DNA sequence: ATGACGCATCCTTGAGGTGTGGAGTTCCTCG
DNA sequence: CGAGGAACTCCACTTAGGATGCGTCAT
């Protein structure tokens, strides 16, 4: 199953690990699809940047990953809300950052006479 | 870091789709998009040198493998043969036996259907490889893996960007330019 | 402008994958990342062309390189031929 | 206190929107 | 290579901003 399958990717093997990663890839873009979708800012489809980097946090945790038999997909959760945390910390503070074309040409004036 | 394409070129209009190589839109989409491998490369010279290396080789191997399974079908003729036995003396009830024949058969009918897929796709390891032939797509990936373990440190075969342009490091444009031509010429409507 | 943003987002991905393949993690995540490095490069030449074209704050499709020109109002039918002019009045007319 | 760091909480799933019209064309799947 | 024929690509184009994960590193 998936524990035996975390356990020899800890152990070392390079294709356990593949397949871990492997198999949470689309669990990883789904449930950042379906949180990240509503939030506010220009992230519905940045949903994806924080899935596999779920994976990157993943890879920063199996070398010391004592796991105490906890399944692993609270663990995704957990740092895909972490992320999405992240996001909006990254955003929400001084959220001057604007992406508006249509009143920017005209509203800014020029400095050369 | 990793390779890309530009978009008005490959993938833009039908007009110029590339047709460096005479492929299908469908066919860039899956090898840059990320659906199956190519063949970038290929080495026929020493494959044919080497061919009676090749095919003694393969007679051994599958020698070998048809030793393995006679083995197994041995193995097979023990196990029917010792439950055949010991069912016999039992004699619990009137159907063990043929439900024993019925489990026993459908293990035989099993391996002999996964020996009859292992020289299958053996045979398709052999029309694979002599056909080797660059511009090509394999959409499976572990009959690859099997392929490219078996004739290891032969050619070269991936995904990657730059795997088209290690590709077009190498294709020539003259030759094949005289053959369209004579194509061209000697041909039937829409293939000029 | 959304071209600030596009050039952003690419940005980040190309780091994210750079540091990631810094260390050679497992091959499918770095396959994924390099296919979505692709299609992120795609939409900024052309955000419409290829795929549901990226937003931004509202559902409004954001600006790519090959929008900004072609078109109407792009460059070519709205800002070489015809430039607005100094001394260039207007009024109401009446007859005399 | 912010925008940074260093992780990292046992039950698991979107969201709507998408109402022309014009001929070009080129591949692509079926005679 | 010769069919239908349905995608793909061009052209006509007018206001204020939904947070956290909690803890804390550092200024």
């Amino acid at each position: 199953t998936v524990g035996g399958l975390v356990h020899r990717a800890v152990d070392g093997d390079e294709q356990a690990t593949h397949d871990l990663l492997a198999h949470v890839h689309p669990l990883a873009l789904r449930y950042c699809r379906t949180r990240l979708s509503r939030l506010p800012g220009d992230a519905r489809h940045f949903v994806e940047d924080l899935a596999q980097e779920v994976c990157v946090a993943v890879l920063l945790a199996l070398p010391r990953y004592k796991d105490t038999g906890r399944p692993f997909e609270a663990f995704v959760f957990a740092i895909a809300a972490h992320k999405v945390a992240d996001l909006q910390r990254a955003a929400m503070r001084h959220p001057g950052s604007t992406a508006v074309p249509s009143d920017e040409m005209p509203e800014r004036p020029d400095d050369s006479l | 870091a990793a390779p890309v394409t530009h978009i008005w070129y490959f993938k833009g209009v039908p007009s110029r789709l590339g047709y460096l190589l005479d492929l299908a839109p469908k066919d860039l989409e899956k090898v840059i998009y990320f659906a199956a491998y190519m063949i970038t490369f290929v080495d026929e010279e020493r494959r044919t040198r080497d061919l009676p290396s090749l095919e003694a080789h393969v007679s051994v191997e599958r020698q070998q493998i048809e030793q393995r399974r006679d083995s197994d079908l041995e193995a097979r003729a023990k196990k029917l043969e010792t439950d055949l036995a010991e069912l016999e003396a039992e004699g619990a009830k009137a159907d063990v036996r043929r439900k024993v024949r019925e489990g026993a058969e459908r293990e035989m009918k099993q391996l002999r259907d996964r020996a009859q897929r292992e020289i299958d796709r053996l045979d398709e390891v052999w029309n694979r490889f002599k056909n080797l032939k660059v511009q090509d797509l394999e959409g499976d990936e572990l009959l690859y893996r099997e392929l490219r373990d078996r004739f290891g440190t032969y050619f070269d075969g991936s995904m990657g960007a730059a795997a088209l342009q290690k590709r077009l490091e190498s294709f020539d444009l003259d030759e094949e330019a005289e053959r369209l031509r004579e194509i061209i010429r000697t041909g039937k409507g829409q293939k000029k | 402008s959304d071209l600030n943003d596009l050039y952003r987002r690419v940005i980040n991905r190309n780091n994210r994958l750079k540091r990631l393949l810094d260390l050679g993690a497992p091959e499918i995540i770095v396959n994924n990342e390099k296919r979505m490095l692709q299609e992120a490069v795609d939409a900024l030449f052309d955000n419409g062309r290829r795929g549901r074209p990226v937003t931004g704050p509202g559902n409004r499709p954001l600006k790519s390189l090959s929008d900004m020109l072609k078109g109407k109002q792009g460059r070519f039918r709205q800002n070489l031929l015809g430039k607005r002019v100094d001394y260039s009045a207007r009024s109401v007319i009446v007859v005399g």
